[PDB]
RNA sequence: GCACGGAGGCGAAGAACCAUGGAUUUCCGAAUGAGAAUCUCUAACAAUUGCUUCGCGCAAUGAGGAACCCCGAGAACUGAAACAUCUCAGUAUCGGGAGGAACAGAAAACGCAAUGUGAUGUCGUUAGUAACCGCGAGUGAACGCGAUACAGCCCAAACC
RNA sequence: ACUCGUACGGUCACUGAAUCCUGCCCAGUGCAGGUAUCUGAACACCUCGUACAAGAGGACGAAGGACCUGUCAACGGCGGG
RNA sequence: GCUUUACUGCAGGCUGUCGCUGAGGACUCUCACUCCGGGAGGAGGACACCGAUAGCCGGGCA
């Protein structure tokens, strides 16, 4: 595919969202990134 | 039911136009103010593919190239002319009331300067019967009688390729390769042997029309078809 | 003594007799020419005019409106109908020619507002009516004891809610008292049975 | 044009609108289509001009006629805006009417016999 | 901030927080210079209008909003123990449009017929009455009355 | 749309290369043509009726039908004695 | 869903009539309107188209 620039900037995006809740928000909230996506067993959009 | 073919032909849908974008020219008559100074040089010979034809590119004083309608005999080099004043030879084109009596032509204008209408298919023409001063009388390829405008112009002459319809296409794959050349849906399956829900002639155990072919000229689209309107069928009588 | 008006009006009254019989066989050659909404500088039927609520003044327009004559133009059913619902040769529509036209011309000026219109003939094949039109973002009509009304919020769009005067009459709410249970304050209002 | 029943020479509507423009700085002229119109009605009315480039033609239609069965002479000027002014108008005027002339009788006079002999 | 971490910071120069007003307010979006799956290309009220200093100079429109409201378009399942008129129903759904509410509204009314009432909504009732209807199934008002709230005016023309 | 097409065209159908052939039937149905006479609606017209209107009747009569003809490579038919 | 000389309707076609529509059971004309023409102008013409309505046909469709 050829992706456009703003294509790039969403696909940028999802990938960024797609990291885990850091460790202190665990601790500070004393006790999972529910949008967790995986390249092959998910889809995108567009 | 459903519509029949012929209903979906009216959408103008792709299966059922011409090639349109792939035809050459319009073949009307020149546009000439008066007097015939209007003459030309044919520069070239060309396959019409509206036509199965030939069409002659012309060169004319002021400077116009435009192919015209070719009748047969026309070639390189030949000069034409188009005008009250023309001379009456082949590949020329003048009003009616100028031509000479027992003459053949093609290209015939139905309404004086519409750019000719009758006689444009292969290797036919029209005859020049009668003058006058208020009619002119032109036998047309399907031999009727048609009262003309002497105002009318034509080309002197029949239409080039003349016979075309002397040998048979052979082979399924000939008819295929004209009619992609048209604006027509081909091969033909008949109404008989469609379901019933297609066609007035679909249904039945064996193949047949369930009822008499020859329809009434009232007949609504959908229901019209077989034989429109016949006056008669068959050969005896 | 008579006004001037009143002789415009008089002929007015037999469009096929008279004088006015010469001018609208010269005019409708014109007029078939034209557009769909043609402005004009002036009222064909002053007299008219002048009594719908006309006056010669900035923020006054005037534009005449041909439409087709006759019925409905539908289509038929797709679907399965009873034979009740099958109609579609004299199936008519509920709004009059004159009020097509008026909001046509409404379209045409989406500033203006429908102040009235008035018949001005018709041929054969359609109608003519002439719509004065009102600009409510003029200070003239801002400032116009007789006009000014027509420049509140609630008189936006007047014509396509039926507020005109031939829209009250097409609504049936010229009566006051019988024949109008159903129509007054609104077909709507009445379940939709006037 | 529908109500025009004769042509009149750039000369003759040359002398009448110079008399009507006199007939306003002496004696009394009307301005208006309804106001030319009363005077034919109440008979107070000598010579009533009527512009001849009037659209719609509704508006003055009924001038000849109703002048005729009133015995009011009236005489036909190519253009609107020259009766505004020549009736002292800063806008043009459809009709006008000279309800009584003042130093011009002599010639409104000559002019309306001018008229009559033009049929 | 939600959010109970670590580090660090701010606050008596009165922070946090709250109310009111103001500032900032990317791109796409009615989306309006042209184009485009949120970006790009070379000065922009695009488009339709009114006024007009006839120059986009001054202005209007466009789109949104839970439903409500007004004007148009308008089914079928269903009921009638079938079904076509009828019914479901002017319902569902569609097109257009306004407001904070809409619409209606100062009689060419009513017609308890009178020596009577007196703009208009709405509510209660009048009444499943009058009327409609394969006179089948079903459909179905109004005047009046008791209430609520009350409010009455402006043009066209005559004469100027 | 067909159609930058015009009867050597292109629309609608039937049969299904070549070869040798393709009989009889137009009563019914279909299509088409004609038609003295018959039948044939509405508007306008006339009579009656109504101070008007409803309505009743009359005259005229288009296509269509009756009637006649053409037509089966048109639907189809080609038996019993 | 499909069929038809089932019932009842609806498109559609043919046909008459009224309006568009004018002047002098047959007729002439030009001015609306239509068509051809780049234009001038030509052809046609109160017909045709279109609106309304009436009769006939009408499994094409419900
Ligand atoms: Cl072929
Ligand atoms: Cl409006
Ligand atoms: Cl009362
Ligand atoms: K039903
Ligand atoms: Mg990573
Ligand atoms: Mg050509
Ligand atoms: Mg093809
Ligand atoms: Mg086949
Ligand atoms: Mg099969
Ligand atoms: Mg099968
Ligand atoms: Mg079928
Ligand atoms: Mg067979
Ligand atoms: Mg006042
Ligand atoms: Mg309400
Ligand atoms: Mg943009
Ligand atoms: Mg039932
Ligand atoms: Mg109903
Ligand atoms: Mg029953
Ligand atoms: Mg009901
Ligand atoms: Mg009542
Ligand atoms: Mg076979
Ligand atoms: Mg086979
Ligand atoms: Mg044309
Ligand atoms: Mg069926
Ligand atoms: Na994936
Ligand atoms: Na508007
Ligand atoms: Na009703
Ligand atoms: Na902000
Ligand atoms: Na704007
Ligand atoms: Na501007
Ligand atoms: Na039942
Ligand atoms: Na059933
Ligand atoms: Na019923
Ligand atoms: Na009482
Ligand atoms: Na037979
Ligand atoms: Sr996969
Ligand atoms: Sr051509
Ligand atoms: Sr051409
Ligand atoms: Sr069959
Ligand atoms: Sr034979
Ligand atoms: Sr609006
Ligand atoms: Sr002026
Ligand atoms: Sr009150
Ligand atoms: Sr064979
Ligand atoms: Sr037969």
């Amino acid at each position: 595919g050829k992706k456009s620039k703003a294509t790039k900037k969403r696909l940028a995006k999802l990938d960024n969202q797609n990291s885990r809740v850091p460790a202190w928000v665990m601790l500070k909230t004393d006790r999972r990134n529910h949008k967790r996506r995986h390249w092959r067993r998910n889809d995108t959009d567009e | 039911g459903r519509r029949i073919q012929g209903q979906r032909r009216g959408r103008g849908t792709s299966t059922f136009r011409a090639p349109s974008h792939r035809y050459k020219a319009d073949l009307e008559h020149r546009k000439v103010e008066d007097g015939d100074v209007i003459a030309g040089t044919v520069v070239d010979i060309e396959h019409d593919p509206a036509r199965s034809a030939p069409v002659a590119a012309v060169e004319f004083e002021d400077g116009d190239r435009r192919l015209i309608l070719a009748p047969e005999g026309v070639g390189v080099g030949d000069e034409l002319q188009v005008g009250v004043s023309a001379e009456i030879a082949p590949g020329n084109t003048l009003p009616l009331a100028e031509i000479p009596e027992g003459v053949p032509v093609c290209n015939v204008e139905s309404s004086p300067g519409d750019g000719g209408k009758f006689a444009r298919a292969s290797g036919v023409n029209a005859q020049l019967l009668t003058h006058d001063r208020n009619v002119a009388v032109v036998k047309l390829p399907s031999g009727e009688m048609k009262r003309l405008d002497p105002q009318c112009r034509a080309t002197i002459g029949v239409v080039a390729g003349g016979g075309r319809t002397d040998k048979p296409f052979v082979k399924a794959g000939n008819k295929h390769h004209k009619m992609k050349a048209r604006g027509t849906k081909w091969p033909n399956v008949r109404g008989v042997a469609m379901n019933a829900v297609d066609h007035p002639f679909g249904g039945g155990g064996r193949q047949h029309p369930g009822k008499p072919k020859s329809i009434s000229r009232n007949a609504p689209p959908g229901r019209k078809v077989g034989d429109i309107a016949s006056k008669r069928t068959g050969r005896g009588g | 003594a008579r006004s001037a008006y009143s002789y415009i009006r008089d002929a007015w009254e037999n469009p096929g007799d008279g004088q006015l019989a010469e001018l609208q066989w010269q005019r409708q050659q014109e007029w078939r020419n034209e557009g769909a909404v043609e402005r004009i500088e002036r009222p064909t039927r002053l007299d008219k005019a002048r009594s719908q609520g006309y006056k010669a003044k900035q923020g006054v327009i005037v534009a005449r409106v041909s439409v087709r004559k006759g019925s409905a133009r539908k289509r038929r059913h797709k679907a399965g109908r009873r034979s009740k619902r099958q109609g579609v040769t004299r199936i008519t529509r509920r709004k009059d020619i004159q009020r097509v036209a008026e909001e046509r011309a409404s379209r045409t000026f989406p500033n203006l507002r429908v102040l009235n219109s008035y018949s001005v003939g018709q041929d054969g094949r359609q109608k003519w009516h002439e719509v004065i039109l009102i600009d409510p973002n003029h200070p003239a009509i801002q400032n116009d004891d007789d006009l000014s009304w027509i420049c509140a919020d609630d008189q936006a769009d007047r014509v396509f809610r039926g507020l005109t005067g031939a829209g009250r009459r097409n609504r049936g709410l010229s009566g006051k008292g019988k024949g109008s249970e159903k129509t007054r304050p609104s077909l709507r209002s009445n379940g939709g049975k006037a | 044009p529908v109500y025009v029943d004769f042509d009149v020479p750039a000369d003759l509507e040359d002398d009448a609108l110079e008399a009507l423009e006199v007939a306003r700085d002496t004696g009394a002229v009307k301005k208006g289509t309804n106001e030319t119109t009363k005077s034919i009605e109440r008979g107070s009315a000598e010579l009533v001009f009527v512009a001849e480039d009037v659209q719609p033609e509704e508006i003055v239609m009924h001038i000849p006629e109703l002048a005729d069965e009133k015995g009011v002479p009236f005489i036909f000027v190519e253009q609107q805006d020259d009766l505004g002014h020549a009736a002292g108008l800063e806008v043009g005027s459809a009709a006008a009417a000279v309800t009584d002339a003042g130093e011009a009788d002599a010639d409104v006079e000559d002019i309306a016999d001018k008229v009559e002999e033009l049929r």
